[PDB]
């Protein structure tokens, strides 16, 4: 009669990011130009 | 330029030496030499 071992994974850590923390930061100046660019965010955030 | 009393402990504007900022100051525990002026992080930002 013998037992053996098996290991499966089953989950992941779960991440969220902030687009104007990570590009600009603590300047309103580059938030200010960030808003011209598009919607990207909403594409990352849906995804996550 | 002008001068301006010190706060701690609040999120606060600084402009040290020409280095502007955003955030609250703390006392620290660390150590420098006397030819060091400040540190930085792995991504090249001061945080004292």
């Amino acid at each position: 009669i013998s037992v053996t071992t098996e290991i499966l994974p089953v989950s992941m850590t779960k991440t969220s990011v902030d687009c104007t923390m990570y590009i600009c930061g603590d300047s309103t100046e580059c938030s200010n130009l960030l808003l011209q660019y598009g919607s990207f965010c909403t594409q990352l955030k849906r995804a996550l | 330029k002008k001068s301006t009393n010190l706060v701690k402990n609040k999120c606060v504007n600084f402009n040290f030496n020409g280095l502007k900022g955003t955030g609250v100051l703390t006392e620290s525990n660390k150590k420098f030499l006397p030819f060091q002026q400040f540190g930085r992080d792995i991504a090249d930002t001061t945080d004292a």
